């Protein structure tokens, strides 16, 4: 009690068990008074350095202090940090040359929009271009299309600009998008091309001594498996945005690995507020 | 992780990367030096000339502060730890049940100190053509301590200034390409030490103790005050008497008991460490016996086969300093005696009071017992001296 | 004389009789098997103690006991005497050939493939070298340039998660260029009569492992060189349901070394501990 | 931060580089009195800590008005176009040829050391091609309010896609008829990156390697961005800001009479 | 039993008379263990490697090195090498019906190998013959490598159609090309044929606990030192070839210790 | 004597002077009942740490604890560890195409060979094409044309395969060698192509002492310098073979070299045997 | 006798008034000890390296810094540096049937390096003029570099054909263009001059394990500080030149305590 500490997350257990709160870079056992001052009452595991999955540990979570972009509602620990890009697609355009192959180049205008809490750091969406049913062709974006720092909530050229020209089929910037004849005459009497993107990557902020922070190395593409194997989903809509959260939840089957639980009118209350 | 360690080697100022770079050249000098500072005289300390570069690694370690308990390796010599005797030499294979049972049963509980510089290693040892003694130890590292990478030639090794105490807890037998190894895991018992800072000694006695003149009666007060300014000389002397039992006396037999009213009432907050300058009146010797002389080998292996160990007893009070360093009246005692004290033994600080009975001074209950740790000897002009880490056990 | 606890002749972090007469795991810490600890619904493992990984995959017998090493590996894999493997393969769908109007590079190829992977433990890359054979002739073997690796495969599952269009594999080179040429003996061939078949040979992949500072690193980790000592001190086995397959490996004794002194299992609990 | 609480919650003053407290006869000496957050190192979000920015050790070319803990540095560079040049050749795909000559122009308190924006080339509203800038088009070192070609050079030339040079900008056939009778072609920037620079204790900078693209969210997620007209040269700064939502950030209150004259002065 | 001057973790009277590993450590060898079945084992002490494969003596007769590695590697003399070779079948050509470069070729090979250890990276160099006049040289590109070739097993497992191989340029591009005349000849009267050069891989070797590295060690430098000291022997079975170099003692110099051996044990110890 | 070694090379002076033998890895004087056991006498310089030149030290070659394929003659310290190698050429076959430039293209049948001790790890000759007084092009051998561990007395393709090809001259492996039309019409009557070698490259391998040899990073390019402008050469014929060695000498001038003295009718025997 | 300001462990009366190497450590400088045949230096006590050569003085004064040096580079007042340089001929051309790039050039170079240090990789950059036009400007590629380029030889030693120059990109390709006005204006009456202009390669130096590493290192930034406060001496017997750059004192400052020499006696100092 208050001595020991099996997880090593300068947070000892009986806290981890009944419920604290950080004063001043401490933490402080649970007490009624302080509801009214503002504070809060978190809650989280007790044998593991980390119980959501996500690169933040328990204490550099619930204390604040893992980063100045992340929202509010991504500390109490029992709630990951994940981000959710999605690219949209408009405008696509067609060029032709005027041979039975190569007849036609392509050309899309995507924007990338964000829903959760935390933000990438140097996106590259891989994205097909589909049509009826023969996939047209695959890409993953190259350097003249990487987004760094987009944010939470907003879309990669902000509201005001101009939106963004995917043309380009190789690692450097050459040998636009080629189509087979057929495929023309298929888009030109009724029909049109569709874009679906399937996977993201991109780099995640971490604090150091002096702030001081680093982006490079760290990576959202370990840190996915991990969250999408154990956490349960929730979706909310607003006619304005889609927020879209995580929240983890107890495996009942083992009667070893010991974390709290919650109810679905608890977890929608603790997810959005 | 080279990247880092480049990273960290260029926050500094001139004087701390080029000690640095000489660390890699008189590592075992300074080692020692740093072991056996505080117990000078006031005047080396700041006179040495090897005093510049232990400030800038100081003040180079003190900078890097980390944020979680973290675990390191190291190989340790097993004299330190009150072994005083072979386990298997290096060119054996195995180590034998009997010297197991010895090692096992002769450490069992204790709390032994470490304040020198130190090298350290972090992943396993694997081959790093470097593993000399059959005892690794897995330690344990708290939370804001100090440590700070070099980037050597070939390896990066990182270095940490342990100023702590430790106790082991848990030992095993294992092998690794082919010889046998034994291996133990030990953590760090905090610990409260003014090595030389009296300013602020003076700052936390007083913060501590002045409110406390309070819990007594004006007679109390005067006359523990009697027995601290000049009583002793005399009254201690009738304890040694074997007053109580022998002869008996009530004057003297109040007075103690005022003394101990006044030493019960307000106890030491927190883990502290206490010196106090013995002789050899206190341990069957004088300035006559043979045994007194600590130059040749003969007496300093009987002594540590005497006394090491063994539990000691006192009659009396004990009026211990805080300050670490050798005063001017002590210039002829040769036995530094090195308590530890834990948060709930009696005592209080008579350098609390404005007026002159000591300088930096803490009283501990009379009729006491100690437990004994561990015996080394340091040198100074031509003589060397007996450091004593010894246990107060409650 | 040797208590327990005083003899542990590696660094597994678990004595020896317990590691040779069965334990559990507890609060981080190891402890024997008593039968009352049946009810609350542990397990007891039993492994080797000359070894410190007993299966040949790449966490020790601590780590596996435990669960320690990651979240999304089965629970299959706790057990220290099954190998955390995965198995992932190839499916082909939709080939589509284009002409251009010559007898050599007179049509290329376009084949539109989807993974999938089945076994215990996860993948964090995928590169498949892939062949695409005629009729008794091998017309080309490609490797995944980089559009068509994928990140973070998960167990049962496919990387075009399952209701999007397939992948679409057609570059030959490194850098993406150079459609896949076609002859011309071989265009009047399968335009006619025949078809094209495809089949993978190997995948390389990686494995997250945790770091010594908290955050898990995935680069320069490699399943491709466990996979020889997996093959080759386990047995196979298959299980089917016509909905889905599943894969596991399964540690065998040799009854040949006496140095070997690995637990033995007989089939009818082999087959109940790699599923349940 | 090596400063003390009092200090930093009171009031404070850096002189011979150590901290002491605020009296008040130093007006008419001409001192200022700053004020920090007791928690944290940064408390503005950028690269530097409270003491470098309170002493004036951190760089030379940022701002006198950047020194104040709660006014971040924080450069915001733009492009401006003139002098579009297409180029016939003779088909309908590539049918002709683009160049542009572009200029940057900085206006905020840091400056950037390599400097590479990537532009967008709309056209009647339909996104025509999106571009780097490539080894040959990366000015550096870009002083706080000034240009790239500085004042009295010709004006640079962008006119290449690929990662290296090759691959001439192409141009569709439609889009040539549409650009060469009516309507004109307008590039706009879309973001920027490059380092900033850090000294030690021994008086030599080091910027290979920082980024000033991970600090930018962070820098504009708790601020405030006030701008300024003059028909002569635009201005503008950030000041940071408190959310009275939360008891746990102790960062001081301004308000707006007074933070127009923290931030220009 | 006193010294060690090898720094192997052994002492020399047992590595000179006769020694047995037992719970990860030595110990002299008696008569009675050949009831219960462990080896007997005989090794040089002034080196540390007595044969000339990357691992130890120690190393090597623990087990604690690998495990795919036959049993027969786990002696100290027995060295460990893997044999890999390359066979071809079904050349193709191709015309574009120019005067030179007017066809090109692919060709189907297959990886095979015999011997103990186990290759981890592949890449054989193979160049072309045409009637005792080559053509072309090739180092297989980042396609036609193979990984984790077990010993006993063609690359492609026993199923599967074989490798393509019919690319030039170090990035694959520049098909390989044939001239006229050499066209002209290969229908009327001859064929190609195909036979290795050279083949350079990895080994895999531990660490401290559990996890070996692969990136970074090369069988291509420990070829000539354990080629140069021993003896070769091979077996035809009329299914499946066997081959291993087994290591025998310099008898001029009297300087180098190595325990002799006759033919009829050196066979009776290689194989098995 | 016995006091001190002035060079850390740790076989002290006298033994370094008059003699000294090596038995189980430890110096020792030199009787003369040991000529009849079966060992050796030799004689090195007390200044030098490596005295022939060669990239090993006095102690390793001197004990045989250096590599296991350098012949039994280069264990004396005086007798340098060194590869002399050459390229053979036949078999020029050309293409013609079907212009007054680039109007054919070459390629050519080569293998090499290595005499002298040392082995090499990775050959890359760099040779040119000299025609009639006139060089065609020089070419440096690419990632296809490289070898691997020669050893002394072989060869890159073994006895028994076909010759190796060489075609090629670019860096990646692509723009075939060129001819010019004159140089065509000139070779067509009867005239020929003679290949010379200038040069070659290639890394050697050395113990770590923690074992796993070592062979990347080192090169015999800069130890041939050094190599060749202190010693003499010797040379043998055979009408079947070829040897070639490099032998010490004095600097008779300098009163700073001590390194003793030989005779022809020494060194030859010294050398070879 | 004193304390080594310099810190080149050399005291400073020895290097002020004469001193001599005698088995690895410095010793005074007697009136005989040329009879025995040594030397007698002099040497700056406030710098450590006085000649501005990447060596230091006590190892130019006792030859432990290399063995492939000519001997006159000792005498700590000569700098030690190598003087290389290119020299063409047979200059070809060829036609191919364009107004503009209408022929392909290629010549015949070989460097040669004259004075006292070698030069362990060679890149000379060559610019062909073409009557008082350069034509373009070329850096050597990677087939075209040496390495060992010892003092006083040719890269190609002699009795070989010499060096082919003739690509101009990077990787090799894009062979040398010409253009067609320049064409009609050589082959009629004119030819092509070619002169070089710089040339950049490390040099070798002692390790901290026995080795001796010759990359990492740069004779490109050691040229400017031993051209600025140097003095150059040539001589030429017509059998091979000689290049020297000796050292002196700027008399000007009171600071730079560095000897003075008059040149009769730098001419015996440098060349013997
Ligand atoms: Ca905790
Ligand atoms: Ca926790
Ligand atoms: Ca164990
Ligand atoms: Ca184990
Ligand atoms: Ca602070
Ligand atoms: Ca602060
Ligand atoms: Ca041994
Ligand atoms: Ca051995
Ligand atoms: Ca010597
Ligand atoms: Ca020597
Ligand atoms: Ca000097
Ligand atoms: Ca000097």
């Amino acid at each position: 009690d208050e001595d020991l500490d099996t997880d090593n997350d300068n947070i000892p257990d009986s806290y981890e068990r009944n419920g604290y709160t950080i004063k001043d870079l401490i933490a402080v056992k649970w007490e009624d008074s302080f509801a009214e001052q503002g504070y809060k009452k978190y809650v989280s595991n007790y044998l593991e350095s980390n119980t959501a999955g996500d690169p933040y540990t328990d204490y550099e979570k619930a204390s604040g202090s893992f980063d100045k972009a992340i929202k509010t509602e991504a500390r109490d620990p029992l709630v990951a940090a994940y981000p959710i890009v999605g690219v949209g697609m408009e405008k696509l355009i067609i060029s032709t040359n005027e041979n039975k192959g190569e007849s036609a180049y392509i050309n899309a205008n995507v924007r990338y929009y964000n829903t959760g809490t935390a933000p990438m750091y140097k996106v590259t969406p891989t994205t097909n271009l589909v049509l009826d049913g023969d996939t047209l062709s695959t890409i993953k974006a190259q350097e003249n299309q990487i987004g760094n720092n987009l944010s939470p909530g907003d879309t990669y050229p902000k509201k005001g600009l101009s939106p963004l020209a995917l043309n380009t089929m190789d690692q450097f910037s050459s040998r636009l998008i080629p189509i087979n004849y057929d495929q023309l005459k298929k888009l030109d009497a009724g029909k049109q091309i569709k874009l679906e993107t399937t996977q993201v990557s991109g780099n995640f902020g971490t604090k150091n001594s002096s702030g001081q922070i680093v982006t490079e190395g760290n990576s959202w593409s370990d840190y996915i498996s991990q969250i999408d194997s154990i956490s349960a989903s929730i979706i909310l809509d607003t006619e304005n945005e889609s927020y879209e959260r995580r929240v983890t939840a107890k495996n009942l089957q083992d009667p070893e690995d010991k974390t709290p639980e919650l109810t679905i009118g608890e977890a929608i209350e603790k997810a959005f507020g | 992780e080279r990247k880092e360690a480049e990273r960290i080697e260029q926050k500094l100022e001139r004087s701390e990367k080029e000690a640095l770079e000489s660390y890699k050249k008189d590592s075992v000098e300074i080692s020692k030096y740093s072991q056996t500072r505080n117990y000078f005289y006031d005047y080396q300390i700041e006179a040495n000339s090897r005093e510049k570069e232990y400030k800038e690694l100081r003040n180079a370690i003190s900078k890097n502060k980390i944020d979680k308990p973290m675990y390191v390796y190291y190989f340790e010599s097993p004299e330190k730890f009150a072994f005083n005797k072979v386990i298997r030499t290096e060119n054996q294979n195995e180590i034998s049940l009997e010297k197991f049972n010895e090692f096992k049963e002769t450490i069992q509980n204790k709390l032994f100190k470490q304040d020198g510089f130190k090298d350290i290693s972090l992943y396993e040892p694997g081959k790093g053509d470097e593993k000399p003694t059959p005892l690794l130890m897995h330690l344990k590292l708290p939370r804001n301590t100090g440590m700070l990478p070099y980037t050597n030639t070939n390896n990066v090794s990182t270095l940490i200034e342990q100023g702590y105490s430790i106790k082991i807890d848990k030992i095993v037998r294992i092998v690794i390409d082919g010889k046998h190894y034994i291996k133990a895991e030990a953590s760090v018992v905090s610990s409260l030490d003014f090595k030389d800072d009296v300013s602020k000694g003076d700052s936390w006695g007083k913060a501590n103790y002045n409110d406390w003149s309070n819990k007594l009666t004006p007679n109390e007060l005067a006359d523990v005050n009697d027995y601290m300014r000049g009583g002793y000389t005399a009254i201690n002397n009738y304890l040694i008497s074997n007053g109580p039992v022998n002869n008996p006396n009530p004057e003297l037999d109040s007075k103690i008991t005022n003394i101990e009213n006044a030493l019960k009432r307000e106890p030491i907050p927190t883990n502290l460490t206490v010196y106090r300058r013995s002789g050899p009146q206190e341990f069957g010797l004088t300035l006559t016996s043979p045994e007194y002389d600590f130059n040749k080998l003969e007496n300093i292996d009987a002594f540590k086969s005497k006394w090491e160990g063994q539990a000691l007893s006192y009659p009396n009070f004990i009026s211990t300093s805080i300050g670490s360093v050798n005063m001017s009246a002590f210039a002829k005692r040769k036995i530094v005696l090195r308590i530890t004290i834990p948060k709930g033994s009696p005592g209080a600080y008579l350098s609390a009071i404005p007026g002159y009975a000591g300088e930096y001074e803490v009283l501990l209950n009379h009729g006491s017992k100690f437990k004994i740790n561990k015996i080394d000897s340091y040198k100074d002009g031509t003589i060397t001296k007996l450091i004593v880490d010894a246990t107060l056990i409650p």
